[PDB]
């Protein structure tokens, strides 16, 4: 569905001592979390791993939705000292070229961890932009400390004019957060265009391992996938399949769907005082206060979380969990 | 190492119909409920200061069948039992008698009211209240880990207790109890049927399901069940095999299906055949690129 | 010369005789300098030619640089001219000619890092005479200027974090 | 704004009853206050007595006055609708 690009800048700016012990070490390290995370929230997405290094881009890991292809490409860069000066703009000529086989339908991302505070590009970086914007590709770029006028044009110009995705990063919590908020899909206003594909397998698991086969590979296996289409024996994603080209979801996709269909209402504050019940959740047993700070002014008030889909109580630990994960609200289930 | 166990029970009246009508009585739900007393003792038992949990799923709503929430009720006596005769273990004889005053509550509340209010299945309620509850009493017992896991004793009876009104929730069940790392061990007591979703919970879960059709023995699928659930796993499991299913299902037709469409960015499940004017499942304008490659085809 | 061989590619610099064309294509040159995201140095005095004044954008010097505090020439024979004459009509004598005269030099340089309330900027002044003589938002704190330097790291932070947080 | 409306009522207060004014406006936010408050000073009174006689250092200053000149022509002209007597002569260099 997604098709992200991570272009991470690995010059001699990322040498110096912010982060701990450095900024490089904590990019990768963070970038391996994040293709965890990543591949965690988005089964059938897609991920491309570039560098900026000795002023030219590098990529070191082909778009696929296999995660240990990125993680040992990120494990091999750690392994190197990061030199040379960053190229924002064959990154995004490179990341135009891995995105350009990317089906309309599937949308086009370019996450930018920037650490220096300047760029060394070949031509004029505006027409790159101008390319971006009119094949459309949204860029996001995570910038360090400072800001960049570039990384503002850049960011406002691939987001139908709006300026709110050059996100500053100011320490390492805040790298994870920008991180957390990568792995999260955007539902932007969009402009209004057709959508639909076609075409999705769901695969037969095949236990089989006396004789051991593979249509991707030809080695040893201890079980595979089965194409319903031209039923061959692979090794087992839920992405598409190599031998006619269609996919293998099976209850992942559905998995994905709903998290993205999650309303995640929040329950509603009402003091005990106000609600005339006593005190209960739903979801566990609560009989403890939650505002106790004074006397009898705040002990005997508390806070009771209302569920209005059902009219039901909840504690914040409850609602916190069911945000987290879980289908809101057990009471809504109940009739 | 103590050890949680959440088994949640479903009760609904029509199991106990079908359980005293199709061949005789072959066992009242109470005689499973004094065999899973058995179990129970058996898993307090099994270790000290082991914790557990019974929750009921009743038609009308679900509602803890101990917890803790009798004396929590009582904070803001007993039934003249047999096995409080039997001694042994306070805190076993005290969960019985919640047991069977939640019991004779569920008695009191049935009325034709409640037999209007069994058309759906509060399953998924009581699955997300465990996977809370055992994630509120793991951040209350931080001190000792516990090796939490829960058991369903999903008992498939009549109306319409299997319906895809309830497998979204249960499979977000599974995606947020595998993300949890508990394995859900189901017991199908009921007639000869599975369900397709309930595989999918215990193969996605790395749990056990053990199909209980008719009655038969109790404490055997009990014991059987009894002993994979608290340990660390070091065998290889011996679940019911055949469980292997598309895990995808047509909402808008009604039949399994091989391949299929994303809704449009809507991401639903529809299938090949059909036109796709506006996706039927939405209102969103069709390509008509794809769909004239699609007649083709 | 490693700042301009590394952070700023070239250094803008205004000749001692000033002319047109040439800084025509040094202010062009600093704009297309900074619309590449490059930057330069503009080596300028306050008392040569093009007093400035077109900013409104992140294309001027985010942080201007003073050399010390503004000084006229002295030892000619004019100022001590003028310099006789205003002490016999106001008495202003060897007062206002080393304070007024550098206190609109030094606003000259003040008033192009203040572009709006939407723009954020950094005038660093060397030298403590500048105590002795006021200033355009008389809000100033005393401090090295190696303690100036993460205090400024801090700055082009929070400017960036204040924005949207008071917006 | 209310800051820049505070110098828009010393103006309007100094041009009834003063013959000269010392105005400190702040940089960068006070270019624009006396352009308007010395067009709407002359509508108050009657559209053609007194006339504006703007007077900079140098020639950029002179360029951004007749640009947001013509921002107060733009400014009056699509909010009324109704063409007015236009002003606005540029004064520049003879070569
Ligand atoms: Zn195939
Ligand atoms: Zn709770
Ligand atoms: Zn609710
Ligand atoms: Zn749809």
């Amino acid at each position: 569905i997604r098709s992200l690009i991570l272009t991470l800048d690995c010059s001699e700016a990322m040498l110096e001592k912010d982060l701990r012990p450095n900024r490089h070490a904590m990019i990768i390290q963070y970038a391996i979390d994040f293709v965890h995370e990543f591949f965690d929230q988005n089964p059938i997405s897609q991920m491309g791993i570039i560098i900026m290094r000795n002023g030219l881009a590098q990529l070191v890991s082909q778009v696929s939705g296999n995660p240990q292809d990125h993680i040992d490409a990120l494990k091999s860069i750690r392994k190197q000292e990061p030199k040379g000066n960053p190229s924002l703009q064959n990154a995004l000529e490179m990341a135009r070229g891995l995105l350009l086989p990317v089906p309309a339908h599937c949308t086009r991302e370019v996450l930018i961890v920037f650490g220096s505070l300047s760029t060394t590009d070949p031509g004029d970086i505006h027409q790159t932009i101008d390319s971006l914007v009119s094949e459309k590709i949204r860029v996001k770029v995570l910038g360090l400390s400072a800001q960049v006028a570039i990384c503002k044009e850049l960011c406002k110009a691939t987001n139908y004019g709006d300026e709110s995705f050059y996100k500053i990063l100011l320490d390492e919590t805040h790298l994870k957060e920008l991180f957390n908020e990568a792995v999260t899909p955007x539902x932007x206003x969009x402009x209004x265009x057709x959508x639909x594909x076609x075409x999705x397998x769901x695969p037969t698991r095949i236990f089989e391992d006396t004789p051991t086969f593979c249509s991707c590979h030809s080695k040893l296996v201890y079980g595979g996938y089965f194409c319903p289409n031209c039923h061959s024996k692979v090794c087992s994603l839920p992405t598409v399949c190599p031998c006619c080209d269609l996919m293998l979801i099976l209850x992942x996709x559905x998995x994905x769907x709903x998290x993205x269909x999650x309303x995640x209402k929040t329950f509603a504050e009402v003091p005990t005082t106000e609600k005339f019940r006593s005190e209960d959740c739903f979801s566990c047993q609560s009989r403890f206060p939650x505002x106790x700070x004074x006397x009898x002014x705040x002990x005997x008030x508390x806070s009771r979380y209302r569920c209005e889909d059902c009219k039901q109580e909840f504690c914040v630990d409850c609602d916190v969990f069911i945000h987290e994960i879980l289908h809101n609200c057990p009471g809504c289930e109940s009739k | 190492s103590p050890s949680l166990l959440t088994v949640i029970i479903e009760i609904a009246p029509k199991l106990w119909t079908t359980f005293d009508e199709e061949g005789n009585e072959k066992g009242s739900i109470i005689k499973v409920l004094e065999a899973l007393i058995v179990f129970l003792n058996a898993h307090l038992a099994f270790n000290s200061a082991n914790k557990v949990a019974v929750i009921a799923a009743y038609s009308q709503g679900i509602k803890y069948l101990y917890p803790x929430x009798x004396x929590x009720x009582x904070x803001x006596x007993x039934x003249x039992x047999x096995x409080x005769x039997x001694x042994x273990y306070r805190r076993f004889r005290n969960v019985d008698e919640t047991l069977v005053e939640e019991i004779y509550k569920l008695f009191e509340l049935e009325k034709k009211q409640i037999e209007q209010n069994s058309q759906r299945s509060t399953l998924a309620g009581a699955m997300s209240a465990g996977l809370t509850y055992v994630n509120r009493i793991s951040k209350e017992s931080v001190t000792t880990s516990l090796k939490s896991r829960l058991l369903v004793l999903t008992c498939g009876s009549g109306s319409s207790k299997d319906e895809i009104f309830q497998y979204i929730p249960i499979m977000n069940c599974i995606f947020s109890a595998t993300k949890m790392k508990c394995p859900i061990d189901v017991v199908k007591i009921g007639g000869s049927k599975e369900s397709t979703f309930l595989q999918q919970t215990t193969d996605a879960t790395n749990g056990v399901y053990l199909h209980v059709e008719s009655t038969e023995g109790l404490i055997q699928y009990l014991a059987t069940a009894m002993f994979i659930d608290p340990x660390x796993x070091x065998x290889x499991x011996x679940x019911x095999x055949x469980x292997x299913x598309x895990x995808t299902s047509c909402y808008l037709t009604g039949r399994v299906v091989a391949v299929g469409f994303i809704c449009s960015v809507c991401l639903c499940v529809l299938s090949i055949i059909p036109p796709g004017n506006k996706c039927p499942a939405c209102d969103s304008q069709f390509d008509e690129h794809v769909i004239a490659k699609l007649k083709r085809k | 010369m490693g700042i301009l061989d590394e952070v700023w590619k070239h250094k803008l610099i205004l000749v001692e005789t000033p002319d047109a064309q040439e800084t025509s294509l040094a202010l062009e040159t600093y704009r297309k300098a900074c619309s590449n995201g490059r930057g330069a140095i503009l080596l300028s005095v306050a008392r040569g030619k093009v007093s400035e004044g077109i900013d409104f954008d992140h294309q001027y010097g985010r942080t201007v640089l003073m050399i010390g505090i503004p000084f006229q020439y002295t030892e000619s024979r004019i100022l001590k001219a003028r310099l006789e004459f205003m002490r016999e009509n106001y008495r202003i004598r060897e007062n206002d000619f080393l304070s007024f005269d550098a206190m609109r030099h030094a606003a000259q340089c003040l008033g192009r890092v203040l572009r709006g309330k939407d723009d954020y900027g950094v005038m660093v002044l060397a030298d403590r005479r500048f105590s002795r003589k006021r200033s355009q938002l008389p809000k100033w704190i005393a401090q090295g200027l190696s303690d100036a330097d993460l205090n400024l790291s801090t700055d082009m932070a929070i400017s960036n974090t204040k924005q949207f947080l008071r917006t | 704004y209310p800051e820049q409306y505070n110098y828009m009522c010393d103006i309007k207060k100094t041009l009834d009853v003063g013959g000269n004014s010392i105005l400190e406006m702040p940089s960068g936010t006070g270019k624009t206050v006396s352009l308007l408050s010395l067009t709407i000073a002359y509508q108050m009174h009657y559209p053609e007595h007194r006339k504006i006689i703007y007077c900079s250092r140098t020639m950029s200053e002179i360029e951004k006055a007749l640009v947001e000149l013509e921002n107060l022509m733009d400014y009056r002209t699509k909010e009324l609708g109704y063409q007015e007597d236009f002003r606005g002569l540029g004064l520049t260099s003879r070569k």
